[PDB]
């Protein structure tokens, strides 16, 4: 306590925690030691102490990807909940970054009854900032719509992929509803350009 | 002429037809199987296309055409070709092809571990509710991607280590070697391993061979056997390394380094997440330090080579030991991109 005490008055938060850890190096971390490296962001130097300390590592990485989701650092926050299995935050950080596929994975693992929900919802926004494929592909993952997939097969020029995809469902109406105007309006723009 | 007459058909269309039906074979017969392709569509051919597709490895379009008309032909032309292009480091379409048409889930999941896609194959098992890819696919998956990544980092820490010095002769055994006419001045890849195997020398990278100096036709098809013959006859009667000797080797002895840690970086990224999901977290570390450790190595190692200043056609600077002889253009690789509790 000495020792932590003067390297608090002194600035040295760091060596002030590595000296705080040895109090109650025999049972849990209280309080203390977390809301010291909270308020002085010590997280590198408060995990590096128990670096090795996995029953003390879970309350570090709780704490500290708490911290993380909290400061916009989504993807590592994300794996550390993961990590942990926090389950919910996760799922929030993953869909939050654009994560797509461990989204769709978990959500057809563990709790199905959100795969039509938050699916078609990523997909809107895939679509939104142009990124078709990577949405384009999930229509027919897992939803089956022939249609709402190939229209991001034609309107991204992926012509020959987009007849593909109405082939391999057998839709020979779609090669002139979806396939033949979308090829249209496409080259005519492709000419203007 | 056969080009005018088909230009001359841009605006009629049974003279095209016809053109199409008589210049086919030759259109064919000259370059280009696309075009093959084009005119087998155009005039019918559909069982010869699926050959011409298969001969430059297309194969969406098969697989559509045998879908459409032939459903028994559909298994010809995927299971039987698939395997060629497998062969090659190629795994990504085998197993998309795989998974798409023969309905496969052990080897499909293999294969994208291989591919570095864990989470696409973990996708791929929770459509099949299966979860003993982990141990029996993924595991194994994992553990070759980290061995052959620390395999592939820690060749380079070699090669590094016999470059830094002005006199590039000071790689402890390319000093004693005359390279007269038993010289690898192109083909040359490596620094602390340069010239081993005295019979049928091959080096460890062989994609560094430009054949300059291995004869007046410029090609010998390896520097250990053709003449091996440049200016002024390079033998021992040398002094530094800037009178007649090896002066091209150097602008590629970085180029040599370039390609890997490009190519292989995302593939070290996906590796990094999959390893550390097993809740190590520690041999992520691992990777993040070798990763760090060699790139800053080699970058404040070609602190100390600079441009070749006014370039001349023939090698300069004799005085090896004062005149500056190990100069190279400075290269530009880039770090990694951080994570937090990988730290």
């Amino acid at each position: 306590r000495r020792k932590f005490l003067i390297d608090d008055y002194l600035g040295n938060y760091e060596k002030a925690l590595e000296h705080l850890s040895e109090i109650d190096k025999d049972g849990n971390v209280s309080e203390e030691v977390i809301d010291y490296v909270e308020s002085h962001d010590l997280y590198k130097h408060g995990l590096a102490l128990y670096r090795y300390d996995s029953e003390k590592q879970n309350v570090i990485y709780n704490i500290y990807a708490k911290h993380l989701s909290s400061n916009q650092m989504y993807t590592d926050a994300a794996v550390a909940y993961e990590m942990l299995g926090k389950l919910k935050e996760a799922m929030g950080a993953y869909q939050s970054a654009k994560r797509w596929r461990e989204a769709m994975s978990i959500a057809v693992q563990k709790f199905p009854e959100e795969v039509e929900s938050v699916a078609e919802e990523l997909i809107s926004s895939l679509t939104f900032e142009h990124r078709y494929v990577d949405a384009a592909d999930i229509q027919l993952e897992y939803l089956d719509n022939v249609k709402e997939a190939v229209a991001l097969y034609c309107k991204a020029y992926r012509y020959d992929i987009a007849s593909l995809v109405a082939i391999k469902a057998k839709k020979d109406e779609l090669l002139e509803e979806v396939v033949d105007p979308g090829l249209g309006e496409g080259f005519g723009i492709i000419a203007e350009l | 002429l056969y080009k005018h007459g088909l230009a001359l058909y841009r605006y009629d269309s049974e003279k095209q037809n016809v053109i199409y039906n008589i210049y086919a074979k030759h259109l064919s017969s000259n370059q280009m199987y696309t075009d093959a392709a084009v005119a087998y569509e155009m005039l019918g051919k559909l069982k010869e296309a699926m050959g011409a597709y298969q001969s430059a490895k297309r194969w969406r379009e098969a697989m559509s055409i045998a879908v459409q008309k032939f459903p028994e032909e559909v298994e010809s032309v995927a299971e039987e070709l698939i395997s060629s292009l497998t062969f090659e480091h190629r795994y990504v379409d085998a197993a998309d092809i795989q998974l798409e048409y023969l309905d496969n889930v052990k080897e499909a999941v293999a294969l994208y571990c291989k591919a570095y896609r864990y989470d696409i194959a973990s996708l791929v098992a929770i459509k099949a509710k299966k979860d003993e890819l982990l141990e029996e696919v993924v595991d194994p998956g994992l553990g070759e991607g980290f061995g052959i990544i620390a395999e592939l980092l820690a060749d380079c820490k070699g090669q590094i280590n016999s470059q830094l010095r002005r006199l590039r002769e000071l790689r402890a055994k390319k000093e004693e070697n005359p390279y007269a006419f038993y010289g690898q001045e192109t083909e040359q890849a490596d620094d602390v391993s340069v010239a081993p195997s005295e019979t049928s020398t091959q080096e460890s990278f062989f994609t560094r061979y430009t054949g300059k100096t291995g004869g007046t036709a410029k090609t010998g098809a390896s520097r250990r056997t053709a003449k091996n013959k440049r200016r002024e006859e390079r033998k021992r009667a040398r002094g530094k390394k800037g009178t007649i000797y090896e002066e091209e080797y150097l602008v590629q002895s970085v180029g040599r380094l370039i390609e890997r840690l490009n190519q292989t970086k995302p593939d070290a990224v996906r590796v990094v997440e999959g390893l550390c999901r097993r809740n190590m977290r520690e041999q992520a570390h691992q990777i993040q330090k070798n990763f760090v450790e060699v790139l800053d190595l080699l970058k404040a190692n070609v602190k100390e080579i600079y441009s070749i200043s006014e370039k001349d056609r023939e090698r300069v600077n004799e005085n090896g030991e004062v005149y500056y002889i190990p100069e190279i253009p400075v290269p530009e690789i880039h770090d990694f991109p951080k994570s937090h509790i990988v730290d």
